RNA sequence: UUCAUCUAGACAGCCGGACGGUGGCCAUGGAAGUCGGAAUCCGCUAAGGAGUGUGUAACAACUCACCGGCCGAAUGAACUA
């Protein structure tokens, strides 16, 4: 059935029937096949493989006002609307999940009858938690168990017993004291059953409600009395809280009994034929057969079985309401996180009371594309407030701040879209709690970002992952003159998806983000034939080295000019890695005073402040951490030297010796210069090609070494699976800077530095180890010369130097001090 | 050959002088609580262990350092030892038959009694909850520790106990060969 | 899901075993020389690679 | 204090925590040593010790786990000395 | 052909002890008997190695030497051809 769109604007503004709830499931434990056995069955309509995208469908439900009479939260009436949001399978796409989460307040939790809860389940389960959202479970697939497995009675009861028991303590480890009762339990009619597949669902609160008749007993007794030690004595009719009686025989539990007794019965009567209990027990549950449904045999026949019995929706939709949150009582305990500020704000306080006409607070969670030409939509939640098309709003940045212009565009929206999953559906307004979504922000804010009116309210929170852009490759264009055409796309692709990353490399190359490689080759083929449209290239991202020494040269360095008159003698010795640190850091500026910042350099740093208040030039960039330290106090004309100097010098730290790349932590100590009287023996044309020469006579002379980036990933994995990790940094040098975490919560962080050139393909290695259960934090750390000689083709340092000449089509061999010296 | 007989000059000794003596079995001892009982008596009852050490006493009672070994040589079996005092035993019996408390379950060793357990939180937080996920035990979460939900005969009386089933038993602190060494014959004079 | 009980008694039959370092027959795991004549009985052998 | 092979029990019941120590082999031989091996040789592979000592020690193993269960004298010439690479006290202890 | 165990009570087997200092010297991201080099001590008995392997993130935990219950005469390690 349809509803008109100024019917959802009129159901909108009650939020007390605006029921907000996504997905927690685990890759295959079957949520799109139920959520969509709810849009065949109970699905809203516009008035009149893999899930490689998703967005927030609706749906509506005219529930019992006798049901909404035991429903604790503010809840007004019983026309209720069902944005019902998909969260993806599979991991990675684990940006969709967060994403999914900040839209919405409740969440539908699927779970495998069999498969109970893999790693996955539970990541969904502690990402739940950590946004506050209370959750609601589901035991899909009975019809696979009773099947595929044929499990017994009491057999499959405890089945179901253990997905509760283990469910409810990450919920109870990760759960929130500011919600109390959070993890649901099937006593409290709070996680239902059934088969997405076969169709059907069911609560035990269903038949709570459909035998208080034959006994005479409430519906809170009823489900009381079918879970645990509840039994009952079908031979003097004494529900007895113990399994045997006086006779010492034992008993059903009244779940097995009663409730799930007619299901067995079926299938056996329905699949394996006995057409002499088919009409039979029919007519017992009060099932009708009508027309070709009557004639249906084998597994056919069991499916409609239950599209009589339990249809979907029915306890499904129910639970959603129930107990699950709306904008209502979630948003009033939540606002605090939803708003990364004042907690105490006007604009906070309009959120957490819930007012629809209040400041307008609507966040775009992610910019929902289409094929609309390369154009998306701006999806996101209205904390507080109505959407007006042609509303002027303020595009608050999250690197904005109140008293700031810092990406801040306040404009207003063109046209004003209602969501439907996959439906573009033009709206009038939108009240406050709801999620809705806006065309036209898209040309002015960048993939997420957050909407306000009022000035004084600042930014609210934008994610938090733990998942983080780990992946990286380099994408080169296939043809040259297509290049322009990969620039944009690449901006395309960082909107479309929440967590995915594009920038540039040290090396040129264009390095892509991703979660997992999974995920990166679903963005680049998205990339190579929609966002861009050109064949691409993915090669492994090429990493930067910065030459660098390990001593003082092994003797002073003598160059001199090509028409021979001028020499310079000096010797280059390696910076403390805290000095050179000091330089890239902004303490040791490159602009400073030559006494103020050598008097902090010699007192600080343990330097002598002559050569100190002497320092001539950072380089390469002007800000680089190889500096010339000025130990000359004979030579005349030195002034006609530092120019041309700085020039030859800003050349070779910015292009070494070993293979023409830059350097790091090198003081070149300039003790002497063979100066002349004309400053036409002594150019540019003279002094340049000598200053370059004498630099890399020196460094090779220095001990060479070659420094590559190291990093620092911190992986949230639980305790027991922890063993893996530990092997994974054994086999890629991964010395473990520390181990922190939390007492009540076994996820244990660690960090550890991981060399960028052992980190290509690590994230699938470090997920192979040890089940998906690791989560790493990869931000690239500090720099950290190796222990290789360069001219070693056979240490590490040296092979590496080596494959970079030839991919440059360089001089195959290390060029020495004896190659760049000028004897007699 | 060096022990058994240099052992031979020991074990006469205390035999020798002395006049009160104890025979006491065991075999589910503890190496800890067997020398920390050395320890109740470093002073008052001497410990001394031995086997085929006493049936060369039988060659040993044919010496006679006084005959009356026609009380004690038959009662040779079991990992019984020596209880050298001096004093009165009615005083050093209420001792003796006192100092014998210790033994949790080796996870396999021989299961004797029915085990019913109460149902209440044992104040541990869910750190082994997976065990008792594949075990068949309904639990819940009760101040965020672990709440036993029935007073079940988890393990039965006379079978091979197992890994998974004696490691929750370990955290209940259920230790049953608890008894070991005590006595078996009494003799003054 | 296979009770450790009986992945014990499972491993008796498939894991806990001997294997030849030169015929790779399967052996009781105590075996001292291996029984096939290929390898002349050789007492070099090696238990069979615990899975993880 | 003690820096390595420091086992610290800590026995608390309802906020009231609790600060004992088992006192083992390397807070013996830093209970007894002055600041020249009770500190600054972290960069420093600290292996000398020969000079005497005395029954400050049957004291000092009465602080160390007390799980031996007969002489708290003799056992220390043991755990002292071919246990404890910095201190040789009476050269017979090997 | 040696070598040195054994009715005083072996080998093997089955019953169960296999402790303490001690998460020993450091070394440790982490090393408790089981990543690594140095110490390889006696307190006490029947014994328990600063420990023979399995295992742990390190623990746990399993399991050996040693030592005890029973059984009662060989028959064990090493080499020769
Ligand atoms: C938040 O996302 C972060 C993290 O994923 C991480 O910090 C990542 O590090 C990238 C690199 C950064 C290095 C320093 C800043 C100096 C050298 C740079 C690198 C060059 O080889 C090493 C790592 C890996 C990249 C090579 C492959 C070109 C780097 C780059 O940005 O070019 O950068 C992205 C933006
Ligand atoms: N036996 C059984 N299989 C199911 C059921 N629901 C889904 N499946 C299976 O799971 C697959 C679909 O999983 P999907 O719904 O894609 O998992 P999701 O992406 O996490 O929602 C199908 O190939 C089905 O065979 C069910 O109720 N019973
Ligand atoms: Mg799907």
């Amino acid at each position: 059935v349809a509803f008109t769109v100024d019917q959802m604007r009129s159901l909108m503004d009650k939020v007390t029937n605006v029921r907000n709830m996504s997905v927690i499931a685990h890759v295959d434990h079957g949520k799109s096949t139920l959520t969509d056995s709810l849009v065949q069955r109970a699905g809203i309509i516009s008035a009149a493989g893999i899930t490689i995208k998703s967005t927030a469908i609706s749906l509506y439900s005219e529930m019992s006002d006798e049901d909404v009479k035991e429903i604790k939260q503010k809840t007004d009436g019983n026309s209720f609307l069902i944005n019902l949001i998909d969260s993806p399978g599979h991991v990675d796409f684990s940006s969709e999940v967060t994403a999914a989460l900040r839209v919405t307040d409740g969440a539908l939790v699927v779970v495998d009858t069999i498969e109970g809860v893999c790693v996955q389940t539970e990541t969904v389960l502690r990402q739940a938690l950590g946004e506050r959202i209370k959750p609601v479970v589901v035991i899909n697939k009975v019809d696979r168990a009773l099947l595929e497995l044929q499990v017994s009675k009491e057999d499959l009861y405890q089945t179901f017993a253990r997905t509760v028991e283990s469910v409810n303590v990450i919920v109870s480890t990760y759960a929130d004291e500011v919600l109390g009762d959070v993890q649901v339990y099937p006593a409290r009619g709070t996680v239902a059953f059934g088969s997405g597949l076969h169709g059907w669902a069911f609560t035990i609160r269903q038949f709570a409600t459909r035998y208080a008749k034959k006994f005479g007993v409430d519906k809170a007794k009823m489900m009381d009395r079918l879970w645990g030690d509840s039994f009952f004595n079908p031979k003097t009719k004494k529900w007895t809280n113990k399994d045997t009686d006086a006779e010492g025989k034992p008993l059903e539990r009244a779940f097995n009994m009663f409730i799930l007794d007619p299901i067995f019965r079926l299938f056996t009567a329905i699949m394996n034929f006995k057409k002499d209990e088919i009409p039979v027990l029919l007519e017992k549950l009060e099932i009708v057969l009508k027309g070709d449904e009557k004639d249906l045999e084998g597994k056919a026949l069991l499916k409609v079985v239950m599209r009589k019995f339990l249809p979907a929706a029915d306890a499904l939709l129910e639970m959603i309401v129930l107990h699950l949150p709306s904008p209502v009582t979630a948003q009033a305990y939540r606002a605090e996180q939803l708003y990364e500020g004042p907690a105490d704000d006007a604009n906070c306080i309009a959120i957490k009371n819930c007012d629809p006409k209040a400041d307008l607070m609507l966040y775009v969670s992610k910019m929902v594309p289409t094929s609309d030409k390369g154009r998306f939509y701006a999806f996101g939640r209205v904390f507080a407030g109505t959407v007006k098309s042609g509303q002027k709003v303020r595009i608050q940045g999250p690197n904005y701040v109140p008293g700031k212009k810092d990406d801040l565009f306040i404009k207003a929206i063109q046209r004003v879209v209602l969501m439907m999953g996959r439906f573009v559906e033009p709206i009038d307004d939108c009240p406050a709690g709801n999620i809705i979504g806006l065309v036209g922000i898209d040309q002015f804010l960048l993939k997420t970002g957050t909407l306000t009116t009022s000035e004084t309210a600042h930014n609210m929170k934008v994610m938090k992952f733990s998942v983080s852009p780990v992946v990286q490759v380099a994408v080169e264009v296939k043809n040259a003159n297509d290049l322009p055409k990969l620039v944009e796309g690449l901006k395309r692709l960082s909107k479309s998806d929440p967590c995915v990353l594009t920038y540039m490399s040290e090396s040129g190359e264009h390095i892509v983000a991703g979660t997992g490689e999974l995920h990166l080759e679903i963005c680049l083929q998205d990339l190579e034939h929609d966002h861009a449209g050109v064949p691409l290239k993915i090669s492994p991202p090429v990493v930067a080295y910065r030459e660098t020494v390990e001593s003082e040269s092994s003797q002073t360095a003598l160059s001199k000019s090509p028409n021979k008159h001028n020499r310079i003698y000096l010797k280059a010795e390696p910076i403390d890695e805290e000095v050179s640190l000091a330089i890239e850091n902004g303490i040791i500026n490159p602009r400073d005073d030559f006494k103020a910042r050598a008097r902090i350099m010699a007192d600080d740093y343990g330097w002598d402040v002559t050569d100190a208040r002497k320092i001539w030039c950072f380089g390469p960039d002007g800000n680089g951490p190889n500096l010339v330290i000025d130990q000359t106090k004979a030579v005349q004309y030195l002034h006609e030297i530092k120019d041309s100097v700085v020039a030859a010098f800003q050349w070779a730290t910015k292009e070494g010796p070993i293979f023409g790349e830059e350097m790091r932590s090198v003081r070149v100590n300039i003790l002497d210069v063979t100066l002349h009287a004309d400053a036409i023996h002594r150019g540019g044309g003279q002094i340049i090609p000598t200053m370059r020469r004498a630099t890399y006579a020196g460094f090779l002379l220095a001990d060479p070494k070659i420094q590559e980036p190291v990093f620092l990933v911190e992986i949230q994995c639980p305790e027991q699976a922890v063993g893996g990790i530990y092997s994974v940094l054994n086999k890629k040098r991964g010395q473990v800077v520390s181990e922190e975490q939390r007492p009540g919560t076994p996820l244990f962080t660690v960090k550890a530095y991981l060399p960028v050139n052992e980190s290509f393909g690590f994230t699938g290695e470090l997920r192979q180890a040890t089940g998906g259960q690791a989560f790493p934090q990869m931000v690239f750390d500090h720099w950290s010369t190796l222990g290789s000689d360069p001219l070693d083709p056979t240490s590490k340092a040296g092979e590496i130097v080596l494959a970079a000449r030839k991919r440059h089509g360089m001089k195959e061999e290390v060029p020495g001090w004896q190659e760049y010296y000028d004897k007699l | 050959r060096e022990k058994k007989a240099e052992y031979f000059a020991k074990l006469r000794e205390y035999l020798e002088e002395y006049k009160s003596l104890f025979v006491v079995g065991v075999d589910n001892v503890s190496s800890q609580q067997m020398h920390e009982v050395r320890k109740e008596l470093r002073g008052r009852a001497v410990v001394l262990m031995g086997k085929n050490t006493m049936v060369r006493r039988a060659i040993r009672g044919f010496l006679s350092d006084l005959p009356d070994f026609e009380k004690l040589l038959p009662f040779v079996k079991g990992n019984v030892g020596f209880v050298f005092t001096n004093e009165p035993l009615t005083e050093i019996k209420n001792v003796i038959v006192s100092n014998r408390v210790a033994a949790p379950a080796r996870a396999g060793a021989v299961a004797p009694e029915d085990i019913w357990v109460r149902a209440v939180n044992t104040g541990m937080e869910p750190g082994k909850t997976s065990f008792f996920q594949a075990l068949g035990v309904p639990t819940k979460i009760a101040r965020g520790t672990i709440e036993i939900v029935s007073d079940v005969k988890v393990v039965d009386a006379g079978n091979k106990v197992g890994q998974s089933e004696a490691s929750l038993l370990n955290l209940l602190n259920i230790s049953p060969f608890t008894f070991g060494l005590t006595v078996v014959q009494v003799y003054d004079n | 899901i296979i009770e450790p009980s009986l992945k014990a008694l499972a491993s008796k039959y498939n894991c806990d075993k001997s294997v030849c370092r030169k015929c790779y027959a399967r052996l009781p795991p105590r075996a001292t020389n291996c029984r096939k004549r290929k390898c002349g009985h050789t007492n070099q052998l090696r238990p069979k690679k615990k899975l993880k | 204090k003690g820096i390595k092979v420091t086992v610290q029990l800590k026995i608390q019941n309802r906020q009231a925590a609790a600060s004992v120590v088992p006192s083992a082999s390397s807070l013996v031989i830093t209970a007894l040593k002055e600041p020249p091996r009770d500190r600054k040789k972290d960069k420093n592979v600290k292996h000398s010790g020969n000079i005497q000592l005395d029954e400050i020690i049957e004291i000092a193993r009465q602080m160390r786990d007390k799980s031996f269960g007969r002489t708290l004298a003799s056992v220390t010439k043991e755990i002292l000395g071919t246990a404890q690479s910095v201190g040789c006290r009476v050269d017979f202890k090997n």
